[PDB]
């Protein structure tokens, strides 16, 4: 019974790395989210037990909606549809609701109607470099490594709102695929302090006994 | 027993190589022989009694040693592999034990919790830094934490025995060698913005000896390029 | 200018307890087998 | 990080049991954790290390224990020279606190 | 034994500039860290800053309050000791000592255990 310690079966599991909500009149209601693997602590000690990774990608968002107080007088709304835009390394970047980098014609976008199977979509191994650099022990500002960069995602809504107000939240979901690793490390001791950065703050080694017998 | 390069020689008698692989060859890329190998033997740390421990960062250590100096200036690619030597010479009279590891990125964290250290305080050209065995204090601007148990890295000191190791243990052994191949993602790489080698010696028993020996006993490491080609015309 | 023999400290001499630490250095000299002289003379070394 | 130490003069006679206590506001490790003592104009000295081990030259007397967060200094029996100042020491991080300062006034 | 004296003390102009100096002997000076303690009058302690030994490269740690006023340092042919003061405040009034450290296991717990006689400072 040795092959749950695989690495294809210890990396490829799905992990929830984020939770945003945006309302849709509020001209400033759209998600944002930079891809990275430092979001939440424990997908993040999965990750630095090795240094060179390679990696295909599946996201799937699970959007769902919630009715806001609105005035009066007999609300009635159809179906939502969402939007998930993904911007490539090196694209165009929206900053409101209604601009012009939602309609441009090199990011590939999903549309989604309530009421169906949630989105997902496959993001390939995007780098210049052969693999993806969990450390990088040099300058660019230190400890940053610009070549490992994957794009974000953004999110809104494309139905205009007309007698009350909406506000969706969205959990997007993380699956790696065909992992390769490659150097192992040993892992992490101390806590994990900010997300840039491989700060921390000194511990003892281990918890303590009363006495050596 | 005996080995030359180029025109330096040292004196020899069990070698430990890499992760298995050793190191060789691969615009267009040119690759000099003659003058890049040869032993440039960094100058002695000394090991006293409550010592702690020093670490070099690989391709700053060598980067006014000579013709490889001049060659990671003009040139703006490159990519070497290594050949490292370590011996301490002690009596029969004294006791200890090293740890002569080497740590491919080993990316080290800032004293203050939000900023990152600075560049004089990561690399000492062709001098050893040092670990303290205290805490390095929070209100300073930049500097490396250098708690020896946490090892710089925030992890644990005991682990490290998973990177490429040697030990050094002053009842049987003397001396420790090491070949490391060239480990990075892109095929070649700049050598000012990046240090792909952390070479790391810390003493777990520490040196102990009776009144009258001398108190301290000097390491001498001795490193040499293996299969380097830069990139020009 | 024909050259030098310097010779430089490394590291000290770690000795250990009971024994003295000022050691000395002898050198010698000889020919390397391959070579020549020419032209014969009388030699300095004499009143 | 702040050391609270209760009460601030505390008297007792010759021959009696007598204790301190030294509370700190968060989590100080307990070989971190000293006792000093001060006589009147003179320079201080270190009394208790690591908050259960004597000093050298002190009596068997005193006795520190406690763990966590309160800690304490107790004398088994009060004599004439022990009428000082008694202060406790910590590190969690930098910098070092000392206590407020605990008198000891003989009845 | 261990024997520490400092001496340097006296009246100083607010605004202006002094240096102590504590002298020690007994021990090999290249071996222990040392600390710097203040004291006003009659009120509780406070840690000024120490410098570690050779072994671990003589660097200072000093206080978060006298961060870049003050400056320990050590002179390296015989065995004394420094503390270079700069703008002088008010509340800088106190009694100063010179404190040693040691090893007790081959840990460091962060006790002090020698202390000097204490000399004095001013300001007016």
């Amino acid at each position: 019974s040795r092959s749950e310690s695989s690495i294809e079966n210890f990396l490829c599991r799905s992990a929830c790395v984020y939770y945003a909500t945006y309302t849709n009149n509020s001209k400033k209601g759209f998600a944002e989210w930079v891809i990275n693997t430092r979001q939440v602590a424990q997908l993040r000690r999965k990750l630095e037990l090795f240094t060179y990774l390679r990696f295909d990608l599946e996201l799937t968002f699970v959007i769902t909606s919630a009715q806001q107080p609105s005035t009066a007088s007999s609300v009635d709304a159809p179906v939502q549809t969402h939007q998930i835009m993904y911007v490539p390394p090196g694209g165009p970047v929206p900053t409101k609701v209604k601009d012009y980098a939602w309609q441009t014609s090199t990011n590939p976008s999903v549309f989604w109607t309530e009421g169906n199977a949630p989105p997902r979509m496959s993001i390939p191994f995007i780098s210049i470099g052969n693999a993806y650099s969990c450390f990088y022990d040099g300058w660019t500002v230190y400890g940053i490594n610009t070549l490992n960069n994957m794009g974000t995602l953004y999110m809104r809504h494309v139905n205009e709102a007309g007698q009350g107000p909406i506000k969706s939240t969205v959990r997007i979901y993380f699956k790696p695929k065909h992992v390769k690793a490659w150097v192992p490390r040993p892992p992490r001791l101390c806590q994990y302090e900010k997300q840039k950065n491989v700060n921390f703050s000194p511990i003892g080694v281990t918890t303590s006994r009363t006495d050596i017998i | 027993r005996s080995i030359t390069l180029g025109n330096s020689t040292i004196t020899t008698q069990n070698v430990v190589v890499g992760y298995g692989v050793w190191p060789e060859y691969l615009d267009q890329p040119t690759q000099p022989d003659v003058a890049t190998c040869r032993f440039y033997t960094l100058e002695s740390v000394q090991w006293m009694k409550n010592s702690a421990g020093w670490w070099w960062k690989l391709p700053d250590a060598l980067s006014q040693m000579g013709l490889f100096g001049q060659n990671m200036q003009y040139h703006y690619l490159g990519r070497t592999g290594y050949t490292i030597h370590v011996q301490c010479n002690a009596s029969k009279f004294h006791q200890g034990c090293l740890l002569v590891v080497c740590v491919p990125e080993a990316e080290m964290g800032c004293s203050n919790l939000n900023n990152t250290p600075e560049f004089s305080e990561l690399s000492g050209g062709d001098s050893a830094r040092m670990f303290t065995d205290t805490q390095v204090g929070e209100s300073n601007a930049k500097k490396v934490q250098t708690a020896v148990w946490n090892a710089g890295m925030g992890v644990g000191v005991g682990n490290l025995t998973i990177f490429p190791h040697q030990w050094i243990n002053l009842r049987t052994n003397n001396s420790a060698t090491l070949v490391m191949p060239y480990i990075n993602s892109v095929p070649m790489d700049n050598m000012f913005r990046h240090n792909n080698l952390t070479l790391m010696i810390i003493p777990f028993v520490p040196l102990n000896y009776s009144e009258g020996s001398s108190p301290y006993v000097p390491i001498t490491v001795t490193i040499a390029p293996m299969c380097a080609e830069y990139n020009g015309l | 200018a024909a050259g030098y023999v310097t010779c430089w400290y490394q590291t000290n001499i770690v000795v250990p307890a009971d024994v003295q630490s000022s050691c000395d250095i002898l050198c010698f000299v000889s020919a390397c087998n391959d070579f020549s002289v020419r032209m014969l003379k009388d030699t300095p070394f004499i009143r | 990080n702040v050391l609270t130490q209760s009460p601030p003069i505390m008297s007792a006679s010759p021959g009696e049991k007598v204790t301190m206590t030294c509370r700190a506001s968060s989590s100080v490790s307990s070989s971190y954790l000293h006792w000093y003592q001060q006589k009147s104009g003179a320079s201080p000295k270190l009394w208790i290390y690591s908050t259960s081990n004597l000093a050298s030259g002190v009596p068997a007397r005193f006795s520190g224990s406690g763990s966590g967060t309160s800690y304490s200094l107790t004398i088994s029996s009060v004599e004439a020279e022990d009428a000082a100042t008694y202060y406790c020491q910590q590190f969690s991080g930098y910098p070092l606190t000392f206590g407020a300062g605990t008198k000891l006034e003989l009845k | 034994e261990v024997k520490l004296v400092e001496s340097g003390g006296g009246l100083v102009q607010p605004g202006g500039s002094l240096s102590l100096s504590c002298a020690a002997s007994g021990f090999t000076f290249t071996d222990y860290y040392m600390n710097w303690v203040r004291q006003p009058s009659g009120k509780a302690l406070e840690w000024l800053g120490f410098l570690r030994n050779k072994a671990n490269g003589y660097t200072t740690e000093y206080s978060a309050s006298v961060k870049g006023r003050f400056t320990i340092s050590r002179d390296n042919s015989q065995s004394i000791l420094y503390l270079q003061m700069n703008a002088l405040r008010a509340e800088d009034s106190a009694t100063y000592y010179c404190a040693r450290s040691r090893y007790y296991g081959g840990t460091y717990r962060y006790a002090l255990d020698y202390w000097g006689q204490g000399t004095s400072v001013t300001v007016s």
